[PDB]
């Protein structure tokens, strides 16, 4: 059938190096664009990550349903609030930057 | 009798019985790679909680970032105590970040022996402390 | 009956044992399409064949030109003409195919530049009928070929509907009017008793080296199937013949294989000299196994012996290329180090002759069918087979040839399977069984379970071991032997006194380690009494009072003009021992060996001769 | 004389409402072999014979006696007793397994899982089998080295926190390394379909590279490393 399990494991790795790539690249080159991908990478990576924490510890079809749902909400909400902050406020690069000289 | 059935029968027999489960966490020697595996969750999790709070506070709360900074400037901040909260944040990001690379290397198959584990383990711990102390004073 | 819950099962075939033979027979039967139970007191992989290091003989001719008929000659020459040449033919011929099937099952043999199974030199094996030098026909998986044999056999057995009664202790056969109906077994796990009945019952319980103090065999090698046969009133052939493998570590009694000698390695005494060149000029250290331990043991009496207390001889590996102990001998590199604190690559190894293999066992056809002795002739027992160390078609006679027992397993294991395939169909009416049947195995179970006596199972066992050690050793005489016999017959009496403590149902190691002891005495009774009756030196049985190999002629002098000796005045015959269950009373008898091969045209009988290696 | 303390796990299932506890025993090391199992067999024979455990080969090559000695899974018959009399040896059964009794854990699942990966040669044309020896080059054979000596002691799998919390559905390192053994067998023709069977969250993918498994293997083998090789194969087999 589908080789789904191996793709997801590969997806995971990819964004992890993409995300490894952006922490340097957003010190060197802050901007709207970096801010959005740093959001897209941060949130995707962490969502899959907790994914694994969830599939490890959360036993039963009962709870593993809710947890994977509630998670996905939190993920989406989080990606949207980061995007909001990038649009209508400072944006993560400059926000971190400001936070630091303080 | 097939493998799937064997497994099925293993579970019904043992669950409905007076059989004690052997100890584990309470008995098992702590090895650096196992403590460094656990930390890699904690950090990952703690970090994701931070990012999510930063996303959710951007939506559910009012005031902009400068507004919030001004509020967070005017608590008569202690110059060391800033470094604390700062270093307390750069720490997990660095530990997890370095160890992250360690993993990816393993994913490629490089570095999977007890010697190399305990070397890399240390090299992370160091790098962390360097980059953590480093950045907290940038 | 009412105290112990009894479950009844019904199959086409039961196999007691899951070593090389057990598995091979059990899975072969299953493949042949037989609903087949395999009772084994251990997880099949923990069976003893695992510990086999050396290899598996088959004239494949990967290393040179070879002929299985030369391997025949070698084996019968190794049997000291106690070997039945019909079975030896059957084996040596069927061995190429038997090994190739193992390679084809996924067994990861070591390889040549040709891509073919790698073979090596091994104890006392020739080309061109004993005149063509040392021969290389020992197939192997580096130093762990038993391990790999046993796992690839276990692995493949899962591919069929083989019913694995794992950790079930067989107690006795289910005989009825001379025919075997199956086995009755304890289920170590839940304490209950099971009666597994089939049309055909195959005994592959392996050896009983645990009758002695020092032995290479594992704690589970306790003659259980040999004993059940004895408890059925059936004979046990040749139990006197006990191979003292020459290289077994001082303390632990752990084997460092004969493949260490087959790879150029030497046996050294305490005065520098390779003491094996004087004793056997032709073959040297790579000579027969009764001869090499006889030499090592005969060196120690003099005081040529080495070490802290002058009682153990040195194996030497150090010179070979340090390369060659990485590829061909990794298993003994580790475990000679672990149990001796010895670096095999720079230090010679501390060894000593200890018990190793039992060429005695349950008497058998070349077909695997178990024989009784009726009016001085052979009679197949219906529905009952055996194979492996447990059995005795005596393809090994008075001395097993190095690397033939693993071959044995695979060949005869497969033979029993085949004999049943050939002679009956799956489904065929599984014969009835008295409701009282098995009653006494349980009664015995229960009395041992609650035994409140004076002597402890461990201490009683330890008396037997050091007795069989100090009386049934490498060298022996009628005086020592007889004292041993009455000494060991006393101990069988002592069994009524014995003390168990643990009184539970679930995993009663005490209760079974004692059931095991019962079994061990029966094997030792028959081993020692038989040995004191045998008034000659053939094979690994070496009497100081009868240093002479007693045949039906004098085969040193040319044959004609000799007056042939009558059956009851020459020792070239199989010992058949019995024992009265209730008095420990050994009666014994004899049946002639077999010399006709399966076909003169194809493989021509090798008549007895002088036996210098 | 040099007496040594031996804190051992015990639980009788035949003793109504008994619950896991530790006994101590006491052994003169002058009157004992160097390995822990020697001490175990000694107390078994000379003191308490209710003490129960698995053992056969005492050679470190059958896998019977695997158990938790001083917090680490090894074969008792090959681990040597701490001659420092000041410490007290702690023997437990293997971790997070159902005790049948005393030191004996129920490994049916362990074996069941082994069975499930079909640890045997599979060829596409088996019409020819038993009749000719298959060609495998000395290079092809080297790829099996370090994989085939697995003794199935269950030290590794049962030292894996993933197996601890997901051993019903996570195969664990012992079994996985064997699947790898049959994957990289040149002679085997089902490598793809063997990989396919691992496509799901649990079978392979609970491995989070913790590496207790390789760290505890009493035979020097590297199951963790094999898990990684599979994952790489898994990420890259076509069809
Ligand atoms: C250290 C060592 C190295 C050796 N090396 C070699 C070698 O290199 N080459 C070679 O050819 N030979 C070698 N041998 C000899 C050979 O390996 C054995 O003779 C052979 O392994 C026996 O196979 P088997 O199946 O008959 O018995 P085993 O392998 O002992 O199997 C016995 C089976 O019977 C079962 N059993 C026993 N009692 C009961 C009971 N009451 N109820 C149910 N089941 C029971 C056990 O569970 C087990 O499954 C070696 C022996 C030793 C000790
Ligand atoms: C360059 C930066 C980073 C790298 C290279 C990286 C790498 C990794 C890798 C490889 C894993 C999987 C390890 C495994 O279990 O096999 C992982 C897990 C995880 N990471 Fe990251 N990471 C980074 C930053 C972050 C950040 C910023 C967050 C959150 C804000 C985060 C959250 C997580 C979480 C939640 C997990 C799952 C924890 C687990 O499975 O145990 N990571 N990380
Ligand atoms: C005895 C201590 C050191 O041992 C423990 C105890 C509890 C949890 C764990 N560690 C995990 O639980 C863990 C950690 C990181 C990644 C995956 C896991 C996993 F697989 F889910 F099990 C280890
Ligand atoms: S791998 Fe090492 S530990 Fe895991 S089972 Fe095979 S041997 Fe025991
Ligand atoms: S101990 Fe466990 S998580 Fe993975 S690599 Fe090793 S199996
Ligand atoms: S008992 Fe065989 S491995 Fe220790």
């Amino acid at each position: 059938s589908s080789k789904a399990a191996s793709l997801h494991w590969t997806g995971e790795r990819v964004v992890s190096v993409l995300l490894l790539g952006l922490l340097p690249a957003a010190y060197l080159n802050p901007c709207s664009a970096m801010d959005y991908s740093l959001a897209a990478a941060l949130t995707l990576h962490g969502h899959w990550g907790i994914g694994q924490v969830v599939t490890d510890y959360v036993r039963g079809d009962a709870l593993q349903k809710v947890a994977k749902a509630g998670l996905l909400a939190l993920s989406a909400f989080t990606f949207a609030g980061l995007c909001y902050f990038n649009y209508h406020d400072v944006g993560i690069c400059k926000a971190v930057a400001m936070l630091w000289k303080l | 009798t097939t493998a799937k059935e064997e497994m099925e029968r293993f579970w019904n027999k043992n669950l409905g019985s007076n059989r004690p489960l052997s100890p584990h966490i309470t008995i098992y020697r702590w090895s650096l790679p196992m403590a460094m595996s656990i930390c890699h969750r904690g950090t990952g999790i703690a970090l994701s909680a931070g990012v999510s709070l930063f996303g959710l506070s951007a939506l559910l709360l009012p005031g902009n970032f400068e507004s919030h900074l001004e509020l967070v400037k005017s608590l008569c901040l202690g110059p060391t105590l800033i470094y604390t909260a700062k270093f307390g944040i750069v720490f997990p990001l660095m530990y997890h970040t370095w160890n992250g690379i360690r993993h990816l290397i393993w994913d490629l198959g490089k570095g999977l022996t007890i010697p190399q584990l305990t070397q890399s383990g240390v090299v992370v711990l160091i790098l962390t402390v360097l980059s953590s102390v480093g950045l907290a004073a940038m | 009956s009412t105290q112990y819950p009894v479950v009844d099962h019904e199959f086409d075939a039961v196999v007691v044992g899951a070593g090389g033979a057990g598995l091979r027979a059990a899975f072969g039967l299953s493949e042949a399409g037989f609903n087949t139970a395999c009772v084994t007191k251990l997880f099949p992989t923990r069976s003893h064949t695992v510990a086999a290091q050396g290899g598996i003989n088959a004239a494949l001719g990967n290393m040179e030109e070879d002929n299985w008929r030369w391997h025949f000659y070698d084996t019968v020459k190794g049997s000291d003409w106690l070997g039945d040449q019909d079975a030896i033919h059957y084996m040596t011929e069927q061995a190429p195919a038997s090994v190739v099937e193992l390679e084809n099952y996924g067994m990861p043999f070591s390889r040549t530049e040709d891509g073919k199974i790698y073979q090596r030199a091994f104890g006392g094996q020739s080309l061109k009928f004993g005149k063509g030098g040392q021969a290389h026909r020992c197939c192997c998986v580096a130093d762990r070929t038993g391990h790999s044999l046993l796992h690839t056999l276990y692995g493949r057995s899962l591919r069929y509907d083989t019913s694995y009664f794992v950790e079930y202790f067989a107690l006795d056969l289910l005989m009825e009017n001379g025919e075997c109906r199956g086995v009755i077994a304890l289920c170590i796990e839940d304490g209950s008793i099971h009666r597994i009945r089939a049309r055909n019952t195959v005994v592959a319980t392996g050896g009983y080296g645990r009758t002695y103090f020092s032995c290479t065999s594992a704690h589970t090698s306790t003659g259980d199937g040999t004993a059940m046969v004895t408890r059925a009133g059936l004979p046990c052939q040749d139990l006197e013949f006990v191979q003292f493998h020459p290289t077994g570590i001082y303390g632990a009694g752990c084997l460092i294989t004969e493949g260490c000698r087959g790879e150029g390695g030497i046996l050294i005494n305490s005065q520098g000299e390779r003491f094996m060149e004087r004793y056997a000029p032709v073959a040297k250290d790579l000579a027969s196994r009764d001869v090499v331990s006889r030499s090592m043991t005969l060196e120690i009496r003099e005081g040529r012996g080495c070490g802290p207390e002058k009682d153990h001889v040195y194996l030497q590996l150090h010179h070979l290329p340090p390369e060659q102990l990485a590829v061909r001998l990794p298993g003994i590199s580790e475990t000679a180090m672990i149990f001796a604190g010895v670096d095999v690559t720079k230090e010679p190894i501390p060894v000593l002759p200890t018990v190793h293999y039992n060429m005695g066992g349950i008497p058998t056809n070349y077909k695997g069918q178990v024989l009784r002795h009726v009016n001085g002739q052979d009679q197949v027992v219906p529905g009952l087979y055996a194979c492996g160390e447990a059995a005795c078609a005596s393809v090994h006679g008075a001395n097993r040839l190095g690397a033939n027992s693993l071959l044995d397993l695979v060949v005869f294991g497969r033979a029993c399977a085949l004999s049943i395939a050939e002679s009956c169909r799956p489904g065929d009416k599984v014969p009835s069984i008295k409701p009282n049947a098995g009653e006494e195995s349980v009664m015995n179970l229960d009395k041992l379970r609650f035994a409140n006596g004076t002597i402890r199972t461990s201490e009683l066992r330890l008396s037997m071991q050091k007795s069989m050690q100090s009386h049934a050793a490498v060298f022996r005489v009628g005086s020592v032997l007889q004292e041993g016999c009455e000494k060991i017959l006393r101990l069988y009496g002592d069994l009524q006194h014995l003390k168990t403590f643990d009184r539970g149902m679930v995993w009663n190691t005490d209760l079974v380690e004692t059931l095991e002891l019962q079994n061990l005495m029966l094997c030792a009774l028959q081993t020692i009494y038989g040995a004191e009756a045998r008034k000659e030196s053939r094979g690994a049985h070496a009497r100081e009072d009868f240093k002479e190999r007693v045949d039906e002629y004098d085969y040193s002098k040319p044959i004609q003009g000799q007056q042939k000796k009558p059956f009851q005045e020459h020792w070239r015959k199989h010992t058949l021992s019995y024992v009265d269950v209730k008095t420990g009373k050994v009666s014994l008898e004899y049946r002639p060996v077999i010399d006709k091969t399966l076909n003169e045209a194809d493989c021509a009988t090798v008549p007895p001769a002088i036996r210098s290696y | 004389p040099r007496i040594k303390k031996f804190a051992i796990y015990r639980w009788d299932p035949d003793k109504t409402g008994d619950k896991p506890h530790m006994q101590t025993y006491e052994i003169d090391l002058n009157n004992c072999g160097p390995m822990v199992l020697d001490a175990l067999i000694k107390i078994k024979n000379e003191i308490d014979s209710t003490l129960t455990f698995r053992r056969s080969c005492r050679e470190g090559i059958c896998g019977s006696c695997a158990m938790n000695i001083n917090g680490g899974n090894t074969l008792a018959c090959t681990r040597r007793i701490d001659t420092n009399l000041d410490k007290v040896s702690k023997i437990y059964p293997l971790p997070h397994m159902y005790v049948i009794k005393d030191l004996v854990p129920d490994l049916s699942n362990f074996y069941a899982q082994y069975k499930s990966i079909e640890p045997y040669l599979k060829k596409k044309d088996e019409s020819q089998e038993g009749k000719q020896q298959y060609l495998q080059s000395i290079e092809e054979r080297e790829k099996l080295d370090g994989l085939y000596e697995c003794i199935l002691c269950a030290c590794c799998s049962t030292s894996c926190p993933s197996y601890w919390w997901n051993g019903d559905k996570y195969l664990g390192p012992a079994v996985l390394m064997q699947a790898y053994r049959w994957m990289i067998d040149s002679r085997d023709d089902f490598t793809e379909e063997r990989l396919a069977k691992l496509q799901d969250p649990f079978s392979l993918y609970r491995c989070h590279t913790i590496m207790n498994c390789t760290g505890t293997c009493p035979k020097g083998l590297n199951p963790g490393k094999a898990i990684a090789e599979i994952k790489k194969m898994m990420a890259t087999y076509k069809e």
